[PDB]
């Protein structure tokens, strides 16, 4: 309707308007014979919630002109006696309240001997109050009024004057019981279908309510003690009287952010078992949520003396939490992790140090899940969306994911989580480990994240099964070649044993996988063996370890072998030659014969490709060239074994290269016959060159033939400034020669021009022609 | 314009990254061309690469695992022709002579090669030999001792000056030399 | 109506009745009044010529009775004069007139002495009659009347008979005349909206008209003589005046039919001058044609003088009808080539000596189709049929194919078929000039070949060809068979070098089509070389020959190479590869080579399929071993290389029995060390069957693992037998038995039956057993 | 029954079609049976064949284009079961041990390959070998004098009569060959 509001309000200006006129002109019965027709306008109720409100406050503002009035008055001395009574004339009880509260605040302002008894008064005769609306705002104007005269303790104490600290407190405990009993007989009076309606109204006037508070909460009397002994006991006990929930839901956080944390750090266990037996329609959580951040703001609010020893608040919020959830019957296992979630910040924030709560912690999550009869979540739960920000926070939290394997009880939280997830998190959490250089670790703790390795690189959706995705594959190594890397620094002996567990950890690896794993773990087995020599002096089992640790690659390489692989164990087999051959070592000879005769065998069986068979010898000659340790009973057999085996070769152009490559063979190949330089016997480097050459003369391609002159003629050049003497001038010459006779019988090409070029460069170097 | 020239950072064989200081330096923008010796290995420094700058160029190494980059290319940079090789082709190894007689057949004037992972900058015949080493420092069983580092050079025209960048103790130390068309 | 027609069929049965009542009773004019009185159904006009034709049959026919009835009573003495008078009584003319003729022939059978002035009489009596009908159907009585009486040279000569062939003549000449006249009259009369009609009616007269020749081609007396000088002389005055087409044109072709070539050979031509100047709507093509299949009768036939030398027909036709067709106003083209396709079948087979006619002929025809500046001749158009038809002759008739070849003008007349009717055309045409084999060719007529060849495959086709199907997908085998034919029978060098411009020509052939082409040039090569060992005595530079022609041949392949076919290039270089072998010439090793490493480079790059692979690789096997000449320096490299390759293979089964297949290799190989002799090479061979043996103990597949085991075994027993001492029987006793103590363990199928078959037989084949 | 035995025609590879007498020796109505080794090549080929009668067989040959024939088969006859192939799986190409141990396998009494295109008739260990040649006197690298030649046989039962059809000369000579299951 909303035209009641505004004709009321017209009504209302004329009554107090006329009645201000007659306040000011000083006949002042005739004023309050036209305040009280306006309140008069009070009597109509029709109106809504906000407007009603509207009229009321209006009215109020009006009444302050008056107010002052009466005090200035009273100060004057112009005091009229017993009011009450020609006041209580007016026909009915609304004039007569509205008229006492009025005089009685100026007779306590005027007398404030008389305190003490007119609040005693007031407060026993506001019993008679029953109806819900006028009620509340009649109580609200008593808030108002009572704003600052109350007794308190610093106050001027005049024997007439009574009242103190105490009987203020009785005055507004008792004025909030009888307002929030009108207030919930709110919940039901007229018919049950308003009951939306209803609580939005009450909703509007929860702040009616908490202003009460606030009004308890100026007064200056409230110590700790006052706290601890009257209020929160008051206070309780019409809360657990009332046995309802919206009420006592929006005053205990009212309570909760008003009042200091050193009060209720005082009365936390009797607080904490009120708050236990409260409702079962509560959200309690959302309470118990606003409860820990305020302690946590609390914890890390500084200019404080902290948190004092003999409070802990660990034990007892954690037993009292507790409580509550018995307390609870239907607690979704979710809100429960919303809260364990603020307990991890909790016990993160005020004490990092003291992991054994954490594990605490752990313990009772766990104890949880338990009892949850829960198969692995999958994505779609909430539940893993809490655990997942759970976890992460200990994940998140702990920089150093060391930390993490001294607690024992993380791994039992992996088996709850889905595949799926713990492949997210396992990766989020690795990641981690990466990022937070978390480095070198200890051998336990070593086989238990070797063990999470394990699950990773052994587990699918939430078994082993291979449903094939084309996706990315290689997130899995870079992680590893870190793991690897921090491991080697540890001391000599430590490293077999960590090679050991590291070894059975990839055998179990599998077989689309090892390939990538192993390398790292070859080159660890390399800088340990380059450790023992150069700790030849206070070790004297080193050569004992160089030969044990490459005995023991070995095996590792036969294990990459039976993967069927060719290319990877040749080079393994190469740098773990040179690697024995720079050590040198007893029996390192046959050590490397040995792991020799394996890269042979590995090239002819797995030889496959015209590209890969000159690479396979590209690399082998170039293993085999600076090798040095071999005697020619040694050296002599694989030298004529090499040579056999390249002068088999598939294609004529790469056949002369290859020969024409073997020449340094006869040259740099040095044995320890004279002590490691070559016998220099330029005979089969010249027979060598001579190979060279009749392949030269039939491959019979103008381009290539040529093309081969220019590089054998260049090579000449080497060895002949190479002062091998067994290279004459007039072999080069009559070859240039034959050269020159064949250079013009050619067409016109890219390459026939470079070779002019080159071939002209290399004339005018020397200068010896 | 100028160049960076770096290889042989071996990741993840190795080494898992380019020391943290060198990453401090090499920012995009400043970069115009990038010469890649060596085997980065992981398509993974491929991209990083391309990061520093837009044209990259990079020769297969004797461990990359894409078989598809070439063995050897030649770049030209201006008035400068320039081969790009990983060095493991080049017999023995480091040989000046034996990289010599490669200048000769590709006919360039700087040639870039690495698989030492030793940084050389010198002066043979009228031409310029480079080699940046391992931006990594990554491991070599022929020298026990190696030292981290990359090089950019500046062109102007017909005379390049090459910066070499090493990382000796916690500071990085830097050389200056230039080298001029004959 | 038809009715019209039935009423005087009646009547005249009636009256016939009447004739043959008066004959019997002797009342001749009784008769005759009658005869009037069936005339008088004659004056009708209603019906149709054919209607009053049937009548007047019906009349005739009776009438003849009657017209012996009274011969013979007059063959019977009983002779009246006055007749002349008497016959005048009738009231009608026609009556009358007919009454003259039918008494006439009578008086000239009883007074030959009246004969010639009695015929005299009655050719000059017909002025009397000038109806076209009823002249017709009385010079019709007149011509079977005068049929047998008119003179001739089979009469008897006697004095009383009088008249004579010229009166013959004089008589037929004005008959032909009046009945010209008269008919020619019935053109114009009745209205001009009967053309149809009339000539519908005109060529139902037409035989009356040609019955008339018919009756001077029995005379005797029509000797050339007379028709060469009057005779013919006589009728072409009267024809060539009439300058009509349909009389003209009726009238000649009954001339065609009617007169001996014994006249016309010697009356051609100036009855060919009268041909000239005809009138210009008539149809000459068929009367040239008549004329042509006359004088062609004449030409092919025996027994009779021929055409003298001195008279060349053909040249005076040719003139006059080129005079002719330049006499004629626009005739249709097709019709002009029509004529010559005669004149062509006419040239040949009666003047087969003068081809240079013919040529004459397709010049002249050229300059006509150059005069006709006209565009290509659509696929519907019938000068491109004419034309065709024109072509066939020579191509049909003429089995010597060289002398088109030497017709110039028989491509160029190619020009005017169109795109798709050059390609349909030309196709049939050059399947044609095939299906007839042709012998050897010249460089030039290989060229003019070669020229036929590059019209018929491919220009750019008229429009991009779209093609449901582009050809007879391959109709072109027999070219290039044909080709490859002749090509063996010229001398060798010169061969060498056609097939090198052979090359060059298909290579511009196209894109699709040199795939097919190639290979038999290739054959070509072969013979060639094969033709230089024959010729290997007198000849040392034949190693010279041959290193030009597989030089030739590997270029030429490498191009297919390009084409990119794998398969059969490969069987190609298989065959180069025997025939430089077979040859043995110097560098003949090198170029064994060079054929196998190419093909195993296709092997490599070019393989896609497992079937390909197995039948790739065991042709490789398979064709090498037969290559003998090599060193076994040289030998033993490229068996390994091949092993090896074939070792690398993906699945097991095959590379079992293809390792196995191998062993031969191992044994059946020769060194050149041993003069021949084989290098008996067992050790390698057992340890080929060694590995080959391992892999067999992993099959692990019952049925083929065994029969498997079978194979290796029959190896085993080959070479026992073939005195191999390393076979030794014992490892076949525990081969035996192995396979025996496994046997069982399989479940019975079609094909263990057979393996213990084979088992037996194979001990028992031993003669131990 | 009397059945064809031809093959390796190599139409049109080496030859263009079969000689011109022989031509004149194959019409329909006698054969109801054609066993064909060779490699006709063309499927222009295998119609004339469909022509002289209506029941073929064709084993697949080093050359033939349709890959859709067999490698071998083994048909019946009356009392005879016979085997076909080609003959260039057979190593080395013509060798009668090789034959034999094929025989065993397919269990034949009767055995037909080409290949070698050199007519072949004879017996070994109660089996017979037939190889009718080249039905066109087709090239072969291995042997220069090749001549052409078919062979039918005709079987009544549980024995048969292989006529062998040669082109000598001009004259087509003949010879007579009886074999009867053991």
């Amino acid at each position: 309707q909303e035209k009641l509001l505004d004709e009321a309000i017209q009504a209302v200006k004329v009554q107090s308007f006329q009645m201000k006129r007659c306040l000011d002109k000083n006949k002042l019965m005739d004023a309050l014979k036209h305040a009280s027709n306006m309140l008069g306008e009070l009597r109509t109720s029709m109106l809504s919630p906000k407007s009603y409100y509207e009229l009321y406050m209006a009215i109020s503002d009006e009444l302050h002109y008056l107010e002052v009035y009466l005090t200035d008055e009273f100060a004057k001395g112009r005091k009229v006696a017993d009011l009450y009574e020609l006041v209580q004339y007016a026909g009915n009880i609304i004039p007569r309240l509205y008229l006492l509260i009025t005089v009685g605040v100026v007779y306590v302002k005027s007398f404030p001997q008389s305190r003490k008894d007119i609040l005693k008064d007031l407060v026993e005769m506001c019993r008679g109050v029953q109806h819900p609306l006028r009620g509340l705002f009649l109580r609200n104007y008593l808030l108002q009024c009572t704003r600052n005269i109350l007794p308190d303790e610093g106050e001027p104490t005049d024997e007439e004057t009574t009242g103190d600290i105490s009987d203020s407190m009785d005055f507004v405990l008792l004025n909030f019981a009888e307002m929030n009993k009108l207030w919930v007989r709110m919940q039901h009076q007229g018919h049950s279908r308003d009951r939306e309606k209803r609580e939005r109204e009450r909703q509007e006037l929860r702040i009616l309510v908490g202003t009460n508070l606030v009004r308890l909460s100026q007064l200056e009397g409230v110590n700790v003690e006052r706290y601890k002994q009257i209020v929160l006991t008051g206070i309780l006990e019409q809360v657990v009287n009332c046995r309802d929930a919206l009420a006592q839901e929006y005053l205990m956080e009212c309570i909760i952010q008003v009042f200091p944390d050193e009060f209720h750090l005082q009365t936390l266990n009797p607080f904490l078992r009120a708050c236990a037996e409260l409702h079962q329609n509560v959200n309690v959580k959302n309470i118990i949520i606003a409860l820990i951040d305020r302690l946590a703001l609390f914890a890390h609010r500084e200019d404080g003396p902290g948190i004092p020893a003999d409070i802990k608040l660990f034990d007892i919020f954690s037993q009292q939490v507790a409580t509550v959830i018995q307390s609870r019957q239907d607690m979704p296992s979710e809100d429960v992790v919303s809260l364990q979630v603020s307990l991890i910040n909790l016990a993160m924030k005020c004490y990092p140090d003291r992991v054994d709560y954490v594990d605490k912690v752990l313990e009772t999550t766990v104890e949880i899940f338990n009892k949850l009869n829960l198969e692995h979540i999958a994505t779609s739960s909430a539940v893993s969306k809490e655990l997942t920000r759970l976890l992460k926070i200990p994940v998140d939290t702990y920089n150093n994911i060391l930390t993490v394997l001294k607690l024992k009880h993380f791994h039992p939280l992996f088996e709850y989580f889905d595949y799926e997830s713990r492949k997210s998190m396992s990766c989020y959490v690795l990641s981690n480990v990466l990022d937070y250089n978390t480095e070198i670790v200890s051998q336990d703790q070593v086989d238990s994240i070797m063990n999470l390795v394990s699950t990773l690189i052994q587990d699918q959706p939430d078994q082993p099964v291979e449903d094939p995705d084309p996706e990315d594959f290689a997130d899995e190594q870079s992680l590893v070649g870190r793991f690897i890397h921090l491991l080697r620094s540890e001391d000599p002996d430590q490293q077999y044993l960590i090679l050991n567990t590291a070894r059975k950890h990839f055998g179990a690896g599998g077989n689309q996988r090892i390939r990538f794993t192993l390398p790292p773990l070859v080159f660890a087995a390399y800088q340990l063996a380059f450790r023992y020599k150069e700790n030849s002096k206070v070790d004297d089992k080193w050569e004992k370890k160089c030969q044990k640790i490459f005995s023991f690659a070995h095996q590792t390489i036969s294990a990459l072998i039976k993967a069927e692989l060719a290319e990877l164990p040749l080079r393994l087999f190469l740098q773990g030659a040179l690697a024995a051959g720079e050590i040198g070592f007893e029996n390192h000879e046959t050590v490397a014969y040995e792991f020799m005769s394996q890269a042979f065998s590995l090239y002819e069986d797995e030889i496959s490709d015209s590209k890969a068979q000159l690479a396979a010898i590209t690399l082998i000659i170039g293993t085999f060239e600076r090798m040095k340790c071999f005697s020619e009973e040694n050296h002599e057999p694989l030298r004529t074994q090499c040579a056999l085996a390249a002068s088999k070769l598939l294609k004529k152009p790469d056949q002369g290269r290859a020969v024409s490559t073997c020449a340094h063979l006869f040259w740099s190949g040095r044995n320890t016959d004279k002590n490691g330089e070559e016998l220099h016997g330029g005979k089969r480097v010249m027979e060598c060159l001579k190979k060279a050459l009749k392949i030269a003369n039939q491959c019979m391609d103008p381009s290539l033939q040529v093309q081969l002159f220019i590089e054998i003629l260049n090579r000449y050049i080497y060895f002949y400034e190479k002062e091998n003497d067994a290279v004459t001038i007039q072999v080069l010459n009559q070859l240039i020669q034959k050269i020159r006779e064949d250079l013009p019988n050619l067409e016109s090409s890219e390459e026939t021009e470079q070779i002019n070029k080159h071939f002209h460069n290399t004339l005018e170097h020397l200068r010896l022609r | 314009m100028l160049v960076l020239v770096l290889g042989d950072l071996h990741i993840p064989h190795r080494c898992n990254s380019l020391p943290a200081k060198f990453k401090k330096l090499l920012v995009p923008g400043k970069i115009q061309h990038i010469l890649c010796t060596g085997n980065l290995c992981t398509k993974e420094s491929y991209d990083y690469l391309k990061t520093l700058a837009g044209d990259v160029h990079i020769v297969r190494g004797d461990f990359d695992e894409n078989l598809n980059y070439p063995e050897q290319k030649v770049v030209t940079v201006g008035q400068f022709k320039i081969g790009l090789i990983h060095g493991h082709q080049v017999i023995p190894w480091g040989d000046m002579a034996s990289l010599a007689l490669l200048q000769r057949q590709f006919d360039v004037d700087i040639l870039i090669s690495g698989h030492t992972h030793k940084f050389e900058a010198f002066e043979h015949e009228n031409k310029f030999y480079i080699n940046p080493g391992s931006a990594t420092g990554a491991y070599n069983a022929l020298e026990t001792n190696i030292i981290p580092s990359f090089v950019l050079m500046d062109i102007q025209a017909s005379t390049v000056v090459t910066y070499v960048y090493q990382l000796i103790g916690d500071d990085v130390k830097v050389e200056r030399i230039e080298y001029k068309k004959p």
